[PDB]
């Protein structure tokens, strides 16, 4: 349908495959599949238990994923249950991820950072983490060892700073695994993302099943406050009866805009108001080919 | 979408909405009626 | 061919046939569809 | 007017009536009102007085008064007085009166500028082609038999409610409508208008109809085609809005009042089917032959042909002798007719009362 609708499914997919595991894989597959999804169905389609959907849900909820839809319909039987409806916002999804990648390489880097300083010391016996600064004044008179101030023993060095090259190595171990997300945004920013909702996701849905509990049709409420082209073809042949029809109008309204016969003629000398060919053609074509051998449920509706 | 834009990250949503978002009276001509259609337009 | 007002909550269609005409219903899920 | 035609903002525009007194802030503008509201002696209102004060307090360059045939009426000649304006303009269609005041707006306006001529613009396309007709309904016997002894108001009275009349304008209504002409029919009794209109089943709009149902029955012979004939009281001589209409018909008069005539006339003038060509508007004067209405009518008219206007006689209508309905054809139902216009003429106690 939409290209973009594709790079963006490609987006999720792609993250999903990347930051989840299987089963979130799956959830978020049956939402960009079907796109407008119940608890009822996705139970139906993904064989799933409500103890199992409930970590997934959670995760995708906290993540900022899959918008959930709250909303109550009356089946026939008046046996209402609160449904729940699972869709997508694509501009709010992709803005997660945006900043879900951005705090990640901000974190990421600021780790490459940190560990550019040296390696400090640490107590082996308080198990008390000690920088470079406050390692000169637990200097002892020997000018060189470091003693704890509780334990009394001396420091060892702490394995942080040479492990620098193993963090830029993570980083660019993360950051090639990444690409295709960032051309996938740079392709969305040099585009634009239309806000969807509810009432648009349910434009593109697509059925789980035959017989689905859930309705799909929206319920306003009162007082919340949270065309045709029609042709006509003349063989020339009766073009003179839309001439006569033409002329006949052209006459009516000159008869309806005519003067009245008391206006135009003298009402005073008349009374006072008060209360065959046929065998001659059939002969000549005999003739003419004599000649030729010779010479050779019900409710409201409107109708359209 | 504003701290996008604060860190120089153009965003590809609209903003949100939790940013600030917005007699009858007598009749006399009781002869002919029903047969009077609302006018309430032109 | 038969359709329901958009302000109509309840949504169907029906078409009308021609020689006892046959008579479908058609229960949509979004309006621009219909 | 001033919003659409003009580059006047409304906080440049006020208003001096009853239900509205704000007025512009700024310290040039412009106020539209009514005449009474400068020249009634009446006890007014301490807003109404302020807004009066500061009209005299302020210097005007110009006074715009409209319908100036009414200036020299005894309160409405002060208005030129009160109000201290440089130029005053007077702007009417009717520039004539029964009494000789009219001659006195020299005094109080000034010359007279400018005279349109009325054939003119009727040939040019600007105002209607108006047929000025005059219809003569013969007086029938028990009527004028019992209306030589009767005194004048009662003369009024019995010659406005003769059949010939009601056959006439029932003719007239019938053959108009087919013309798809909109009609509007003036009589200024509120009786003759009630009783043709009930003869007939039309509407009716006099004095102390309900303003929402002089709007509706407007709108509903304005856009309503069912609708096409309006029977109208002295109310609609006067300015009030009305939809446009080709044919008038002129059932009672108030006397020979030679503004009223030109007033009427001017609501078919606006004819909108001017541009059409071959189109002609029509007047009619229903007169009761024998009786007053021809010295009334003759004062009426002799303005309108002073303007030039001509009316043209009808003594003869080509339909009665084959009408479908008739009104008052028998005999028994016109005395039944004439008889009937004969016959018209302390906190507890507080619960205790
Ligand atoms: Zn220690």
């Amino acid at each position: 349908d939409r290209p973009i609708d594709d790079i963006v499914k490609n987006l999720l997919k792609f993250v999903v495959r990347g930051f989840y595991g299987g089963s979130f894989v799956l959830v978020l597959d049956a939402i960009l599949f079907h796109s407008v999804l119940a608890e009822d169905d996705l139970k139906q389609l993904l064989s799933i238990n409500k103890t199992e959907l409930g970590p997934l849900i959670a995760r995708l909820r906290s993540d900022r994923l899959i918008s959930i839809h709250k909303q109550r319909e009356y089946p026939p039987n008046s046996k209402s249950v609160e449904r729940v409806y699972y869709y997508v916002k694509y501009p709010h999804a992709i803005d997660a991820i945006k900043w879900k990648v951005h705090q990640v390489v901000q974190r990421l880097k600021d780790d490459l950072d940190k560990n550019s300083e040296p390696n400090g010391y640490m107590c082996p016996i308080c198990l008390t983490k000690y920088t470079q600064l406050e390692a000169v004044q637990l200097l002892n008179f020997d000018r060189t060892e470091f003693l704890c101030s509780l334990c009394d023993e001396p420091l060892v060095e702490d394995d942080s700073g040479k492990k620098n090259k193993e963090k830029q190595d993570k980083l660019n171990r993360l950051m090639d695994q990444i690409q295709p997300i960032i051309d996938s945004l740079k392709k969305i920013d040099d585009s634009r993302i239309e806000e969807n909702t509810f009432e648009i996701a349910l434009a593109r849905l697509i059925p789980p099943q035959n017989q689905s509990h859930a309705a799909y049709t929206y319920n306003p409420k009162k007082g919340s406050t949270m065309a045709t082209l029609h042709i006509n073809i003349t063989t020339a042949s009766d073009e003179v009866a839309q001439r006569e029809l033409q002329e006949r109008q052209a006459e009516e309204k000159r008869k309806q805009n005519a003067v009245p016969e008391w206006h135009k003629q003298s009402t005073i000398g008349k009374t006072a108001l008060g209360r065959e060919e046929r065998e001659n053609e059939k002969t000549l074509n005999d003739y003419y080919a004599a000649l030729a051998k010779k010479q050779a449920l019900e409710d409201e509706f409107e109708d359209v | 979408p504003r701290k996008l834009q604060d860190l120089g990250l153009k965003p590809a949503s609209v903003d949100p909405a939790t940013i600030k978002r917005q007699r009858k009276g007598k009749i006399t001509n009781t002869h002919m009626t029903g047969i009077l259609k609302d006018y309430s337009h032109r | 061919l038969q359709a329901t007002p958009a302000s109509s909550e309840k949504m169907m269609l029906r078409l009308i046939g021609k020689v006892k005409p046959q008579r479908h219903m058609f229960s949509f899920n979004n309006r621009t569809v219909m | 007017q001033f919003l659409q035609w003009c580059t006047l903002q409304p906080e440049n525009c006020a208003v001096f009536t009853s239900d509205n007194k704000e007025m512009f802030q700024t310290e040039s503008g412009l106020v539209v009102s009514t005449y009474s509201m400068v020249a009634n002696t009446r006890n007014r209102s301490h807003d109404s007085q302020k807004v009066m004060d500061f009209l005299t307090g302020r210097e005007w360059g110009f006074i715009i008064l409209d319908e100036v045939h009414v200036v020299p009426a005894a309160m409405f000649r002060r208005v030129v007085s009160t109000i201290a304006a440089h130029a005053k303009l007077g702007l009417t269609a009717t520039l004539v009166r029964e009494d000789d005041k009219i001659g006195d707006l020299n005094f109080l306006i000034g010359p007279k500028l400018y005279e349109a001529n009325w054939m003119e613009l009727s040939q040019k396309g600007h105002i209607a082609n108006v047929q000025c007709a005059e219809v003569w309904c013969p007086m029938t016997a028990e009527f004028y038999q019992e209306y030589l002894r009767e005194t004048a108001r009662k003369r009024m009275l019995l010659y406005i409610m003769n059949p010939t009349k009601f056959q006439a304008c029932q003719f007239l209504i019938q053959y108009h409508e087919r013309r798809g002409d909109k009609i509007i029919v003036f009589s200024d009794n509120v009786y003759a208008l009630q009783e043709y209109a009930l003869k007939m089943g039309k509407p009716f709009i006099y004095g102390s109809t309900p303003q929402q149902e002089r709007m509706n029955i407007l709108q509903n012979f304005q856009y309503n085609d069912q609708i096409n004939t309006i029977f109208l009281s002295k109310v609609g001589d006067t300015s009030i809005d009305l939809p446009e209409a080709t044919c008038l018909i002129q059932i009672s008069s108030h006397y020979g009042s030679r503004r009223q005539e030109a007033q009427r006339l001017g609501r078919i003038l606006r004819a909108k089917r001017r541009n059409d060509e071959g189109f002609n508007a029509f007047f009619y004067s229903l007169v009761s032959k024998d009786t007053q209405e021809m010295y009334y009518s003759t004062k009426r008219q002799a303005f309108l042909v002073d303007q030039g206007y001509a009316f043209k006689v009808i003594t003869h209508l080509h339909g009665m002798e084959n009408i479908p309905n008739l009104a008052y054809a028998s005999p028994r139902e016109r005395r039944e007719l004439l008889q009937e216009v004969l016959l018209k003429n302390h906190p507890l106690i507080r619960k205790m009362y």
